Formats: C-alpha cells, structure tokens, sequence
DNA sequence: CTAGTACCTCTTAAGCCTCAATAAAGC
DNA sequence: GCTTTATTGAGGCTTAAGCAGTGGGTTCCAGGTACTAG
C-alpha cells in the first residue's frame, strides 16, 4: 500500500545490441515491463522513480550463449491492499449482485448480504442505482468501503468489501 | 495471513535492505507525496528522452494527461486510470504542505503504515479512529491523536 | 471337467456324476425328481480334502460332517432346484449369501 | 446353528504349511491320495490328519487339521514343493475368517444392468438370469445386425422368426445379439471453486450464493453464473489452442480458447464467437495444407513464416493458416485473443524426376560410358551410383543418356522431358 | 469336435554380533 | 572375603568393490494345462 522498495530485475540482451545506445534501449525494455506489472508476490507495481539515477550492474555472459544478463536494482513505489483496510473509490458499473468500484488500478465488489437494510437497489432510474434513507449512490460517486478479502489474479487484483461500520458509504 | 494486526508477511518487515547491503527503516508516503514523486519521475523521464533525442481541476488534469501520453503513454491503460484516481480526490496541492505533514509525522515515530493511513485517511472522532485501526489502540494517546487529527484537518488545502 | 455339488459341495468329474451321481445326495435328488447335473455347478472356489468328517471341525463348518471322506468345495456358485429347497427347510446356500 | 460352530482350541487345530504357489490343488489331491493309501495299507495305525485344504486367494500355502505338529511333519515328509519347516500355527480366532467364503467382486446381476464380458471388452446388458444362477442372457452389439446384408450374403443360414427377430448362424432382436454366458465368464460468497465432476468439469469460478446445497458461481471462462451441486465443487486456494476448424465449406476459424465442449474461435472476418464441439466439421492440418499467398512486396509466404503488418500497430507474428482472402497470424507479444489476429495478405510483409530410378550412362566426364543408377537429384545435378564402383557421384543430368530397364537404346535428356516418361523398347 | 485365451513356471575394505579377560563397586 | 558388574579386545560372517573404447554373429518371443467360444 504505497510502499517504496528496491527491486532487482534481470534483463537479457542480444549481443548484437551492444552499441552506446544499448543502455537507453535497455531502459525502454525496463519501461515495458515494470509498467502494468501485477504479481501476487510483490503486488502491483505503481511507478519507478529516479530514472536518471538507475544503476545497472555488470552484465552476466552465459557460459555458451552470447546473450548478456544485466541485474538492475531500482527503487520503485508499489501498491498492495491488505485485509481490514478502508479505501475510497468510484462506482464503475451496476448489477443485481452489486456495483463494482474502481479504486486505483484495482476493483472492489460489495456483497449484497453485507449492505445496509435501508439501502435498496432500484431499476426505475437510468442507469439503475441504489436508494437509502439518508444516502444516494450513483455511477459517479465517491464511496469509501472497507476491504475484507483480497484475490490475486495473473495480472489483476480484486477486493471484496462491505459497508457496515459507521461513517462508511457516500462522503 | 495478512491483516491489520501488524502480522505483516515474510517480505513486509519493519526493516528493508539497501543496494549497498545497509539496513534501513521502512518508509511510507501519503497520496500527496506519491503524486509528487510520480511527477518528479515523469519529469526525469521527459528530460532523459529530450536529451537522448537531441543528440484548478480543469487545466492540471489536461497537462498531466498530455505528459503521460508523451512519455510512457499507450503501453498500458491502467496508468491513466490510476493517475485520474489520484488526481481527482487529492488533498494537498503544494510541496510545502506535504513536507510539513511528513516532518510532523516523523516526530511521532509510529509504524510507517499507521502514519500513512493517518495522513491519508480522514477522521474526526477518537472512537472512529480507534475502531478504524483497532490494533493501534494502546499505542497513541488520545490527546496526541486529537492534536494530530486537528493539525491534519487544518493543513488540508482549499483546492 | 470337474463340477461341485451345490448341496454338499462334493467335487467330482462330470463323468462320475453322469454315471453314479452324487454319492451323498443321490436319494435327495431322486426324491426331488431332478437330474444330478441340474443340482451341480462347474464353478467352485477352494478345495478341501476331508478325511475324517465326523472328527473334523472343518466338515462341521461346511455342514459335511455326515458326508463321506473325499473332495469338497468351500464355495459353490448357483442355486438348487426349488423342489430340492422345499425338501430341505434348513438348507444353507454355499455361495456365501448367508455368511453376512 | 452357526453360533454353535465357533472353533475352540480343544476342537479345532489347523496348521499352515508353506508350499510352491499355484500347486495348491494338485498338492491337496496328492496329499489326499497319499492319506487314503496310508489308511488302506497301515490299517489300524492311521495318521491323525482330519482335513487338508487350501484357499485360492491365499497362494503358496496349505492348511492341515491335525492334533499334533509331529503328525503333520511325518505326513508331509518327502512331499515335493512343501516346506514343512516354514509352518505356523493358526490361532483359533483366525480360523473362521480363513474358511469364510470370499466376497465375489461381481456385483449382483440385475435386469438392465451394464457389464463387461471377460466379444471381449464389449459392453453388454443383462436381460434375464437363469433360475439356477449359472447362465445369464446378455444383449450385445454384433455394429448393429443388418438383415439386408445377411440376406444378400448368407441367406442360407439366415432365418426370420418375427418382424424384428432374425436368426443367423444359430438370435438377433432389434439389431442386437442375445447370447447366454456363464456368470464366472462375465462454501461462502467470493470463494474460488473449481468443477471436479459434471458437464462443466474443469471450470473455475468465484462463488456468489449458496442455497439448499446448490452453489452458484460466476465463471471467468464464460463470464456467466453456473449453479452446481456442492459435492461436485472443490475449493481451490487462491481440439487444442490455435487449431484450425472448418466451420463450413467456406468458413475457417482459429481457436483462441480451447475448452472441453465449448470453443472460442476467431473467423476470417475477425469476429470472435463461441461455438460447440458439434459446430466443427473437421480439423484442417496446417502441415499438410499446401496453401500459399502473395504479400505486398510479392514474396511468397507460407505457413509458419514471420510477417509484420505494414499499417496499424505493425504486429509481428507467425502465420498459422492461409485463407483465400485472409491470413491468421499468432504473435507472442499479444495477449488479446490469445495473440491470434486475422490480417489481409496485402497488409503484411515477410521478415517429378524421370531420371530417378532409371539406368544411365555418362557422356562427358571421367566415368563416361559407365552404367549408373540414379538415386536422387538436388536440382541441376543428379546423384548416380556406379555399378562397378562403390561410390556415388553427382553429375549433370543433361549430359547423361538413359537406357531401358533391359538393354535398349540410349536417349539423351531431350525425349523424357518432351515425350511422356516411358522406358525405351528393348 | 476344434481351436482361442489366460495362468502357471580371485583379493582386499568396512559393519555388526558373537566370543574370552579385567579392574571396581555391592554387599 | 565373595559376586556381580561396566569395560577392553578379536574373529566369523556379511556386504561390498572390482581398466577404457569399439567391430561383429545368435536368440527370445519362452514349456504345459485347463476353461471356454465357433
């Protein structure tokens, strides 16, 4: 959850790409991997900082192959949700089972059984929405919900949350 | 199992390793500091690309979007969504405010995650803060918690 | 081919059954009005050479204590004719059905 | 009655003796014959052997009921294939189960049940069971019997007993053969779950609702809710791919997600649709498919060649199959649609020997006039093995004269190419 | 009747247990 | 003073080891016996 840490990445380069610009090319391949990466082990990688200060270790030459393996260590900021935390997001879609909330690079789902009794789904408005005795929820709304479970995908992270404690919901 | 009771995983230890092997204390950041570091990284990337090639909620969003498109644009569509999420409901817009906030949070000396949550999440009552983080119950005095909460509320930018 | 009687379990060649029949159950078969072949089956498991049926506990277990010494089958598949069963109120099939 | 047959130490005493396996029946018969002979000969003095038996499931051992071990040792002395030394006493409590008949593995036969004949390996249906429980009637597939073919071929041995009853070679009903065979010869919402059994076996999804033992889960593969019995789901801790399918006589598609009975396929027009296994007429063999196209630059492109689009995203990938007006290309750098996309050929750029088997004579070389047998041609040169030399030499075919299988006249490389390939006349 | 089908059949190096003596502790 | 101890060692039996490479010519589809399908 917004943590800065050092990550080591091993990059293989063909010996043909050995000119002075190779560094830049290598950096490009770094920009095509860290961005959009989502691994359960390290969570979701948010950004990489200090591009000009990136230090690359001496490349490793395979015993027989001509490829060069460079181990680059870089400081990067990553995001990873944890159970019991509360985060705010925006409703992206509505469904009978509930409404999905986009928060950061991730999605959150709220179980119907864990919803306020007053809150009730209604299809009389286009698009369908939810009506509460003291709150209003629509597609364009900032909703703060507590995350109770996390699911890790190959390249995605899903959260399961609920709104039962006070001060939750629309704000 | 990971939860809010400080039972971090095998890798989220209180201490972190450095490139030189030195051991340091884990450091966290808030939304404003995250945006600041992201902007600095984008500026550095833009400068690197330029040198290599050489030889109010309405205008800032457009500038950020065009900057993202110019560098590291098109590789993934999730970056734009994350940037919009961070920018739409941010709290601090000035570097001085976030600097003061982090300096004040440093004096507390609490866990980085707890201070990050306090600086990011908004609270108004002691009971609400305690129930929000039951683990951090017998760690911060009520008077200190109230003082830091009111200081954070006052430091909030008026957009 | 060797067949084992479904009543007493005695195992003998088909020729012996055709010629002399079962030495221990010929009278019962004649009374029931059925042939020896219908009261014998070719499928059997295990062989028992009984020497002293009167003094052998195995014979009592197999209900062949009153039978003569010879070859008998522990388990015999098939069912006797209904006439034979009616004449034997306490008959127990040797196929393992009543060994629960 | 059986309650009074419980064995006791003073009444039952059976010793087990090791023997060569499989010889249980023969050994028992031999021992019984020896006992009878001893009883007939010795007379009053008879060895105290009450019974000798064996169990089929327990090979390599026999059981003898005698009051003393010495009697058994004396009786079995000198009998081959019996190890008298390797013997053990059977405890009384173990005696009953030893003589207890083994539970036959054959399930109780019932009318309409399906069994396998030990027509070996052919499924059969139990129609009727004899009152003696010795023979059972089995209905089997003979391909179904065809009365027309039987009448055409072997009408002599074919008889008709009813509108649907035919007898052939001594009984066929409804195209099936009835024959007699011996019995001995015959969860919480949000939990990750996976289907282990049922029609949707192998499907994985996230549970949403549970009620009355039925669990409903949203499946990622189908993106729809499926309700299955709880016992058929397991909680998991959190045609093949790229094959070419001929949907119709003019429709060819490439699979992007190969399932059990559901296949997602992209057609030549680029539309991706989900179909069933039956919608696929047959699988097109890419290796055996001799289909080629022309790119924008005019260079011939075949299956497997790497091509890059000239316009668009310049996607680079290997061609899997070539359509009349489209080409399917799989790229390892694209995850969308399993990396398979359909592109027009014009929008991409690439990154019969008569001499063989006939005797010949060389004309202009160091081996001119020497008989040779043509093995293979690599193009503009023919490899020939010399009859008198154990070596193969490559020489231009145009300077070689061909002869008939048996003698004949010599012809240069100007008649076979022009005239139909035929050996001369001897 | 006749023929498938299966089922039975020379020179050393270490470990360990087993032998014959020997000085001390119990009593 | 006598009896019973832990220890010392010494061989029988046992289980292991047993140059490198390569060319060739022969033989196995195993024997009998019982049970069962055409």
């Amino acid at each position: 959850m917004f943590f800065i840490k050092d990550l080591s990445l091993n990059i293989t380069l063909h010996p043909s790409f050995f000119g002075p610009r190779m560094k830049q090319y290598l950096k490009t391949k770094l920009l095509e991997e860290v961005e959009g990466s989502c691994t359960g082990k390290f969570g979701y990688i948010l950004c990489v900082l200090d591009y000009d200060n990136i230090d690359i270790q001496r490349g490793r030459i395979l015993p027989t192959d001509g490829s060069a393996e460079f181990n680059v260590k870089y400081r990067a900021v990553v995001f990873k949700p944890f159970k019991g935390e509360v985060v705010d997001g925006t409703v992206v879609s509505c469904s009978q089972h509930g409404f999905e909330v986009q928060v950061g690079p991730m999605k959150v789902f709220v179980t119907k059984h864990l919803m306020p009794q007053d809150l009730t789904f209604n299809a009389g408005s286009n698009p369908p929405s939810y009506q509460s005795s003291e709150d209003v929820i629509t597609i364009k709304s900032r909703i703060r919900v507590k995350i109770e479970g996390c699911i890790s995908q190959v390249s995605s992270i899903h959260a399961i949350g609920s709104i039962k404690e006070d001060y939750l919901g629309a704000i | 199992e990971n939860a809010a009771t400080l039972q971090l995983g095998q890798e989220f230890q209180l201490k972190q390793i450095n490139h030189q092997g030195e051991e340091e204390e884990l450091i966290a950041l808030n939304l404003s500091e995250a945006r600041l570091v992201i902007k600095e990284a984008l500026v550095e990337r833009r400068r690197a690309f330029k040198r290599s090639q050489k030889k109010t909620r309405e205008k800032e969003l457009e500038s950020i979007d065009v900057l993202l498109e110019q560098t590291t644009g098109g590789n993934n569509k999730d970056l734009k969504n994350t940037m919009q999420y961070l920018t739409n409901f941010s709290r601090f817009r000035d570097q001085e405010t976030v600097g003061a906030v982090i300096q004040l949070l440093k004096s507390t000396g609490l866990h980085p995650f707890e201070v990050a949550q306090l600086g990011s999440l908004a609270c108004d009552t002691a009971d609400e803060a305690k129930t929000l983080i039951p683990s951090l119950n017998n760690k911060i005095s009520d008077d200190e918690l109230e003082r830091i909460l009111k200081e954070l509320s006052n430091l909030e930018t008026l957009y | 081919s060797e067949r084992a009687c479904m009543l007493c379990g005695i195992v003998q060649t088909t020729n012996e059954f055709n010629r002399d029949g079962c030495p221990n159950c010929q009278g019962i078969f004649e009374e029931a009005g059925v042939s020896t072949m219908e009261c014998t089956s070719p499928s059997f498991e295990g062989l028992v050479g009984m020497c002293k049926p009167t003094k052998s506990w195995v014979a009592k277990w197999l209900s062949v204590d009153h039978s003569i010494a010879g070859m008998y089958a522990i388990k015999v598949d098939g069912r006797l004719p209904a006439e034979v069963v009616e004449l034997l109120p306490h008959y127990k099939p040797r196929d393992g059905s009543q060994v629960e | 009655p059986q309650r009074f047959l419980l064995p006791s130490v003073d009444t039952a005493t059976i010793w087990g003796v090791r023997c060569r396996p499989g010889k249980e029946k023969e050994l028992i018969r031999k021992l019984l014959k020896k006992k009878f002979n001893l009883d007939r000969a010795m007379g009053k003095k008879k060895l105290k052997i009450l019974s000798i038996f064996q169990r089929d499931n327990y090979t390599g051992r026999i059981y003898i009921e005698a009051p003393k071990q010495s009697v058994i040792e004396k009786f079995c002395n000198g009998v081959p294939d019996i190890y008298i030394s390797q013997k053990l006493l059977i405890p009384v409590q173990e005696l009953p189960l030893l003589l207890k008949p083994n539970k036959s593995d054959d399930v109780a036969l019932e009318e309409g049940s399906y069994v396998r004949i030990k027509y070996k390996g052919d499924l059969a249906m139990v129609d009727q069971i004899s009152e003696n429980n010795l023979e059972v009637m089995l209905k089997i597939v003979p391909q179904l019997f065809n009365p027309t073919m039987a009448l055409r071929l072997d009408q002599a041995n074919l008889y008709k007993r009813d509108d649907r009853h035919f007898t052939y070679k001594n009984d066929y009903i409804d195209g099936y053969l009835y024959k007699s065979f011996r019995i001995q010869h015959v969860f919480e919402p949000g939990d990750h779950v996976t289907v282990i059994n049922g029609e949707h076996q192998g499907d994985a999804g996230l549970v949403l609702m549970v009620e009355q033992g039925q669990v409903t889960f949203m499946s990622t593969q189908t993106s729809r809710e499926v309700t299955i019995t709880a016992n058929n789901l397991s909680k998991s801790i959190d045609y093949a791919l790229h094959d070419i399918v001929e949907l119709s006589a003019k429709n060819v598609a490439c699979i992007i997600q190969a399932g059990h009975d559901i296949f997602k396929v992209i057609d030549e027009t680029g539309k991706v649709s989900t179909i069933t296994k039956g919608s696929i007429l047959s699988k097109i063999n890419t290796a055996r498919a001799r289909v080629s196209s022309v790119d924008a630059n005019g260079n011939e492109i075949k299956i497997g060649d790497t091509i890059v689009e000239k316009v668009g995203s310049r996607r680079e990938g290997q061609v899997l199959y070539i359509q009349t007006q489209q080409i399917f290309v799989v790229s390892k750098k694209i995850v969308e649609n399993a990396g398979v996309f359909v592109v027009n050929p014009s929008n991409v750029e690439a990154v019969r020997e008569v001499a063989l088997g006939k005797t010949v004579r060389i004309r202009s070389a160091g081996y001119k006039g020497q008989l040779g047998i043509v093995k293979d041609v690599n193009g503009d040169k023919a490899t020939v093995e010399l009859h008198s030399k154990n070596k193969h030499i490559t020489i231009d075919k145009h300077k070689l004269t061909y002869y008939n299988r048996e003698g004949g006249e010599g012809i240069t490389y100007d008649e076979l190419v022009n005239r139909r390939g035929r050996v001369p006349q001897a």
